[PDB]
C-alpha cells in the first residue's frame, strides 16, 4: 500500500 | 587512531570541557575550561576533528559553532602559550592549527600535541573554574599528568555506524532499502530533537487525506532539522542525524511515514512520530525504505 | 468514464470556466461562468471529482479552494434552479451534490446531470460575461446544445501516470527504485512551481559541504511544496506533484539530489535544480531513487 | 557515491  | 568526527573534549582530572569563550568567531578568542551539562547540546564545546592526509594521527579541530580553529598563538613552544580560536581551513598547512592526537598512558584519554611546537594542550593547574586558561605546555606522551589528558566524547556517527544501527533493529522489512545522503552526522539528544519539532510548527499541523498526511509530516521534520543545522552551526563537513522511514504493518495492508533518531550509545535507532512528538521502540510498522 | 481527479471545467461554446464566485466557502455561494488564463492556477475554478461507489458515472464535485461542493439548490428540477457551493462530504448520499458525468454527443465534451433532478448544468444563454449564471436546466444526453457541454480539462495525474512518465525518461539508472507517497497529484505550471521556490527562501541559501548540500535543497523544496498545498487549498484527497530524485553521473563516481515535475501534457518529467531554479531535460545524472 |  501507500503511506498515510 | 581518533576517527573523523565531532567531539566533546572533557579533561580527565576535573569535569571541564574545552570551550571557545562565548562561541566568538573573533581571531584570538580564548579557549578555556568550562563546566558542561551531559545530554544537551553544549553550544561552545563541540569540535570537528578533520584528519590531515599523509600526516599520521594529526587533525584540525574546528569549533562547530564559530567555524574557527584551535590555534597555538604564534606556534610558540613556551609553556603558557595561549590556545585561541582563529580563522583557518580544514586541511591547512599552518602548524599553529595542526594537532597530533593519540591515546595517553591510561589507554582511554588522549593527549593533544601541537604539530609545530610539540607542546601539549594543558588545563593550567587543573583549574576547574569556568574560564580557566588552556595553554600549550611542555610534556611527554607517556606521563600520567591529568592537566594534559582529554576524553574525546564522540557526538557524531559515520553513515556506516548509522547503517549498522538500522540493520540490528527488529522492525525492518525483508524488502528494506536505505539511501544514505551524507557522511558524518551530529546525533541530537531527544531534548534537542523535540525542541526542533516544537519550533517547526508541526505540533499545530492537522492530518489531512493525501494533502498533509504522514509523508508530509515526516519530510517536514527532516527539512526542519536540516534548516536548524545550517542556521545553528558555522562549521561545514557534517550533517544532523534525522531519518525518514516508510513502513508497512504486519498484515501488509497499511503503510505509514515517520522519522527516526539514534540512542545515546549510537548503537540503535528510535522511531519518532512527527504527528505527536512521541519516541517509540515499536511504531507498529516495519521499514521498507529509509533516507538519512 | 471520467476518472477521479482535479478538473478545470470549460464551456464548449464560449471560453468560460465553472467558477465558485470569490472562492467563498459560504453556503449558497453562486457558481458562475468566468474567463480563465491557461497555464496558471485558476484559483476558484478547480474541481475534485470523487466517484461514488455502486453508482455508475456519478461523482461529487468539490471546489479545491473552498472545500465546498457543487449543489443544486433544494434539488429542484425547475429550469433556472441555482447551482451553488454548499458544505458536504466526498461520498454524500445528498442527491443535491451528486452529478452523473458522461460524454456528450460530440464524444469529447461532457454533460453534467444532477442525480436527483435529472436536469443538466447549463451556462444560461451561453453568456460569456464574467459572473454569468449557471443553473440546472431541462435537457437530454444526446442534443448538441453547447450551453450544457463542458470540457473536463484534467489538471491532476494518478500515481500510475506519474510512474509511467518517469519510466519513459531516458535518464533513469538501471538500479532505479521509486517510492510513491500519495494517489492523485495536482500538476503545477512551472510558473507556480517557480513561485513556491522563490517564496521558500531557497534562492538565498548557499551550498555548504554536508550541512546544506544538494540533498538539503531537494528535501527543502519538497517540504515547501507540501506546505504550500496544505496552506493554499481547503479540499482533501489529493497532493501536489513535486518529486525528489537521487542521481549518479555517467562515470559512476559522483551523485546529486534534485527535484522533478511533469510537462503540461503529463506524459514526461522535467528536472528542477533547487540550487538555481533551473528546469532541465538533462541534469547530468541518472536517477537511482525517487520519492514523490 | 553519496549525493552532494
Ligand atoms: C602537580 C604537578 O604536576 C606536574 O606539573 C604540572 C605541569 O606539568 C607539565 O609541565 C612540567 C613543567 O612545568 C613538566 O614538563 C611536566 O612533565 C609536564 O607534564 C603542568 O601541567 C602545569 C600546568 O597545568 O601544572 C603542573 O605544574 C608535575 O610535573 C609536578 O611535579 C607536580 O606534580
Ligand atoms: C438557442 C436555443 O438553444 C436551445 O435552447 C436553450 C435551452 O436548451 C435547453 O432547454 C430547453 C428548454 O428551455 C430544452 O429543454 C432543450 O432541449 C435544452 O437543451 C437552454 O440551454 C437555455 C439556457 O441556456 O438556452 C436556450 O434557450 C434550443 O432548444 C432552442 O431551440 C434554441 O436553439
Ligand atoms: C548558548 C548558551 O549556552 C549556555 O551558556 C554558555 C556556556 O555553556 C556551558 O556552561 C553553562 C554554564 O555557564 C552550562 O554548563 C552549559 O551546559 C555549558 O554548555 C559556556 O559555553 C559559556 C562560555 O563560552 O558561554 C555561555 O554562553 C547557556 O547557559 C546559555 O543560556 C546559552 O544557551
Ligand atoms: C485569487 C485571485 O484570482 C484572480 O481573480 C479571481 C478571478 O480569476 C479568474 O478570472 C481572472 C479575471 O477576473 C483571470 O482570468 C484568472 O486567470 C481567472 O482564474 C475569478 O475567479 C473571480 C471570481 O471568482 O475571483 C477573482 O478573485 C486574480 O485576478 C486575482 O488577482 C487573485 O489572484
Ligand atoms: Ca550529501
Ligand atoms: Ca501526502
Ligand atoms: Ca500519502
Ligand atoms: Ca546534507
Ligand atoms: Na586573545
Ligand atoms: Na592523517
Ligand atoms: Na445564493
Ligand atoms: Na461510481
Amino acid at each position: 500500500p501507500v503511506p498515510r | 587512531s581518533l576517527r573523523r568526527g565531532i567531539y566533546h573534549i572533557e579533561n580527565a582530572g576535573v569535569p571541564s570541557a574545552i570551550d571557545l569563550k562565548d562561541g566568538s568567531s573573533s581571531d584570538g578568542t580564548p579557549i578555556v575550561g568550562w563546566q558542561f551539562t551531559p545530554d544537551t547540546i553544549n553550544w561552545h564545546q563541540l569540535w570537528l576533528a578533520e584528519p590531515i592526509p599523509n600526516v599520521a594521527d594529526t587533525f584540525t579541530l574546528c569549533n562547530l559553532f564559530s567555524g574557527t580553529y584551535m590555534d597555538l598563538y604564534n606556534g610558540s613552544s613556551e609553556a603558557g602559550t595561549a590556545v585561541n580560536g582563529w580563522q583557518g581551513t580544514a586541511f591547512t598547512t599552518n602548524p599553529h592549527q595542526l594537532w597530533t592526537i593519540k591515546k595517553s598512558s591510561d589507554g582511554t584519554s588522549y593527549k593533544i600535541q601541537n604539530y609545530g611546537s610539540k607542546t601539549f594542550v594543558d588545563l593550567v593547574n587543573g583549574d576547574s573554574s569556568d574560564g580557566a586558561k588552556i595553554a600549550g605546555w611542555t610534556g611527554t606522551w607517556d606521563e600520567g599528568n591529568p592537566h594534559q589528558k582529554w576524553y574525546f566524547n564522540r557526538m557524531s556517527v559515520s553513515s556506516a555506524e548509522a547503517q549498522a544501527a538500522i540493520a540490528r533493529n527488529p522492525h525492518i522489512h525483508g524488502t528494506y532499502r536505505g539511501y544514505i545522503l551524507d557522511g558524518e552526522y551530529l546525533v541530537l539528544p531527544n531534548a534537542t530533537f523535540t525542541q526542533i519539532w516544537k519550533d517547526s510548527g508541526l505540533p499545530g499541523s492537522k492530518w489531512r487525506e493525501q494533502i498533509y498526511d504522514a509523508d508530509d509530516f515526516a519530510i517536514a521534520m527532516k527539512a526542519a532539522v536540516g534548516k536548524w543545522g545550517a542556521d545553528s552551526w558555522k562549521a561545514n563537513g557534517f550533517a544532523i542525524f534525522c531519518g525518514v522511514m516508510l513502513g508497512v504493518n504486519k498484515a501488509g495492508d497499511a503503510a505509514h511515514a515517520y522519522n527516526f533518531t539514534l540512542t545515546k550509545d549510537h548503537a540503535d535507532i528510535v522511531f519518532f512520530e512527527p504527528q505527536n512528538g512521541g519516541y517509540l521502540n515499536d511504531i507498529g510498522y516495519d521499514s521498507y525504505m529509509a533516507f538519512y
